[PDB]
């Protein structure tokens, strides 16, 4: 998106290249929009809310098989909701193509940049 | 390793709100108005070097470099508390007393006049960063210095790093009042054409939404520009707070950027922040859909909105609220993309003392920032129909030989327009 | 979501009133004259959403909207104890420091010249209200601004807000006092037009009823201005403890109305309060001293020809109640005939018993407010048109009318107001009567 957003500046003064401009920023900050969407959800549907777990089971524990026990609660809350499981599989290698479309996205940009 | 961004503040405006920042950042992270950590501050989870170098005296020094064209508001902050934040090898001031005149022209060629000592100082701080992310241009759009100047500056931003983001704090003027400068139309134009067109990031700071938001909100009557600056400080240190907590996701400008500004011309972001002065994420939420609380004046849906809450937040209450708030279509969303509305769980900054446990700041993109931008370009042709104050502008060079430059602000202005209605359309 | 009502308050008398009005309900809610809960007040069982609004610092603001084209009642609010209890931002000041002079036209004409700025402050305060339901606008109908300016944004509400209702409490010049407005005739007739036309509901205010009850049952002689703005506080507390008080059914406004109100024309409510004064109360006492016309809070003519009858009544009965003594008071008012009903409808009497505010100290154990539709306001509608004709036959004080556009060319304004008055009195006796329903 910083290319994006940088090289629209540099070739807006010749008009040819802008409906690439745009297309390119409007994939780009569908991208963008989703990741950092996800990003959000991980970060508190799974990290806060684990964290969360741990912290209030520490924070009460009166014994190691206690506090041994938050910790496993934690770690299993974080990875069921980043999808930590075997049957989100299909959803993890979903994310993972989104990714790599991404990242083909960001050099086919470059390509046509370039 | 850092991710150092340097401040620029322009002009008497940019120059006062950048030394306000720096106090609130101060307060907020509990170092005192000479660069020392506090003694409470000493186990801070603030990344300090990211904004603040350290002295060999263990004063923390401002990666700000203040540019004015009178002397004022320079020699104000170099005899306040605050003289000793601010790196001094930063500090660019134009020999030449003269100003701007309240004329865009003027601070224009001012800015080319102390262009040696600003890209001096630019220079000096970029090689200064181990990792610099990029520069952010505080200004005013309507005087003559932080207008000309800071339409200058953000060309040179452009220019210099074409590959690095070039964000601005542009404060548009009062477009309801009469400003003193006849100019201030055509500066206004300047700035917004130099933020639609070479900005990756325009924040749009209206002074009349700042001075009804001081005013309905924080219960000042007559709202004070300190006032307004103090509530800009706030904004600031709130758009900083995912900086100096360390989380999960979004923990830099250049990802802010790319969740806030989709269309590339479509740069102008609007602001938002909360308490304007036990909030629940629902009840946050709920006040902030108040009108009296976004601090861009638009005239249009909102693209996307993103809010901030810092401190002691129920997650399960920030799930409720969000899902109330998609119940409630409490966001209008672009119809050719999907509804980007984020909720950011942060904690408050423990060196600044909170009435409240918890704070929110909402930053939403909407298309009737494009009404500004037309208001403002309805203002300029308002001053050049008249020819008014043109004598000061033709001795400047960018108005010298015609006011092209102004004409061509004002179509910079109508296309960020309009790309904010298409923007608004599917 | 909160049902808000926007209080208008307009002019001298109006803005008097909402300013105790504003009094009552922070003293019922133990809210500082600043707009901050009190210490004491912070575990209410009351619902403030209906009818206060929370300001940011936990200060409960009331849903009030000040507008004067006078100074004086603005900057009397703004330098009361209550300043700080009301936004500021709330309170309209017409430029035209003019007021309307106790003249109808000339308050008609303000609210004309103030119609943007009053339509921009009500859609600000109906987007800052989730469920907004509607705006009670309190003024004088003999008055210059509460008759014209009130017909002006009664006209304007309704054309703006035309699914939001607009109930008015108008109040009404003492008719037993000389009138210093010989004008007063035709601006009482041009608001009664405007409530029946354009209104859903006008609460008539006597001053010559009040003057009446000072006398007859606070024992004040020459009862001053202070005394009636708190007999108006005290009703227009006793209006909101169907909202204040949590119950099973009619917790609102709105649904107290539907149920009293099957005629949209016949829309004049008649007040009584109990006790009026300077042993358990039972239930049947209660009703007995609320049918006791020294308890009524209306002037209505005892006209000997026509058989004035209630078409609703509501006793909202206010603190330590025993159920079983409200229904051997209803049985008692039965079998006793208390009440004369509308002949054409069944009588509809209504009792609502509501806790007292723990915040506002009640010297009576159990007080009651009666709220009728009666017939006998004909007989005030009916002395209305006949003062209206009396000066337009004889064109007195038309002068002032005349220098005003609403009557600059002619009064057609007042004689359809005249003849509205006329036929609301007409309407009020056959709504007395078993024809009611073909009396219109």
């Amino acid at each position: 998106r910083k290319g994006h957003m940088c090289n629209a500046r540099l070739l807006r003064s010749m008009p040819e290249f802008s409906g690439v401009l745009h297309h390119c920023h409007i994939l780009a900050s569908e991208m963008v929009h989703f990741i950092h969407q996800m990003q959000y959800y991980v970060t508190f549907e799974v990290l806060e809310c684990s964290w969360d777990e741990l912290w209030n089971r520490v924070q009460r524990a009166q014994d190691l098989d206690h506090i041994i026990a938050a910790h496993e609660a934690f770690l299993g809350t974080v990875i069921s909701r980043c999808l930590l499981d075997s049957d989100s599989r299909a959803l993890l290698n979903q994310l993972r193509a989104v990714f790599d479309q991404i990242i083909e996205l960001q050099n086919t940009q470059d390509a046509i940049y370039r | 390793m850092p991710r150092e961004i340097i401040t620029l503040q322009l002009g008497q405006c940019g120059n006062q709100i950048g030394f306000e920042f720096w106090k609130q950042l101060c307060a907020e992270h509990g170092i005192s108005p000479e660069g020392i950590v506090e003694e409470f501050a000493t186990e801070g989870t603030d990344r300090k070097d990211v904004f603040f170098y350290q002295a060999d005296d263990e004063h923390y020094i401002p990666r700000a470099v203040l540019l004015d064209l009178e002397p004022r508001v320079i020699h104000s902050i170099l005899n306040s508390p605050y003289a000793k934040l601010y790196n001094p090898e930063n500090i660019y001031l134009s020999e030449h007393g003269g100003g701007a005149g309240n004329n865009w022209a003027s601070g224009f060629s001012q800015g080319e006049k102390i262009h040696e000592d600003i890209f001096d100082i630019i220079d000096r701080e970029a090689d200064g960063s181990d990792s610099l992310e990029g520069f952010v241009l505080c200004h005013s759009i309507a005087g003559g210095t932080g207008s000309g100047l800071g339409s200058y500056l953000l060309e040179r931003l452009n220019d210099r790093y074409p590959k690095k983001l070039v964000q601005t704090y542009s404060v548009f003027p009062n477009q309801d009042e009469m400003s003193d400068v006849v100019v201030q139309p055509y500066n206004s134009l300047l700035t917004l054409k130099r933020l639609t067109q070479n900005a990756d990031c325009v924040v749009v700071l209206d002074n009349t939404a700042l001075n009804r938001i001081a005013t309905d909100r924080l219960h000042i009557q007559n709202p004070s520009f300190s006032q307004i600056n103090q509530l800009v400080s706030t904004i600031m240190s709130a758009s900083t707070t995912t900086l100096r907590y360390p989380g999960y996701m979004n923990n830099d400008l250049i990802g802010l950027i790319a969740s806030l500004i989709p269309t590339p011309r479509l740069h102008f972001l609007m602001t938002g922040y909360t308490p304007l002065t036990k909030t629940t994420v629902l009840d946050v939420m709920r006040r902030l859909l108040q009108p009296k609380n976004v601090m861009v004046s638009t005239g249009h849906c909102y693209i996307a909105i993103l809010n901030i809450i810092q401190g002691e937040v129920d997650p399960t209450q920030v799930h409720k609220s969000l899902q109330r708030i998609r119940e409630r279509k409490l966001a209008n969303f672009i119809p050719w993309g999907p509804a980007s509305i984020q909720v950011a769980l942060s904690r408050k900054s423990p060196y600044l003392p909170s009435a409240h446990r918890v704070s929110g700041l909402m930053m939403a993109n909407h298309t009737s920032i494009s009404s500004l931008f037309e208001s403002s370009c309805q203002q300029y042709d308002k001053l050049r129909k008249r020819e008014a104050f043109l004598e000061q502008f033709r001795k400047e060079d960018i108005f010298k030989e015609n006011f092209d430059e102004l004409d061509r602000s004002r179509e910079v202005v109508q296309e960020l327009i309009d790309e904010y209605h298409a923007a608004t359309r599917p």
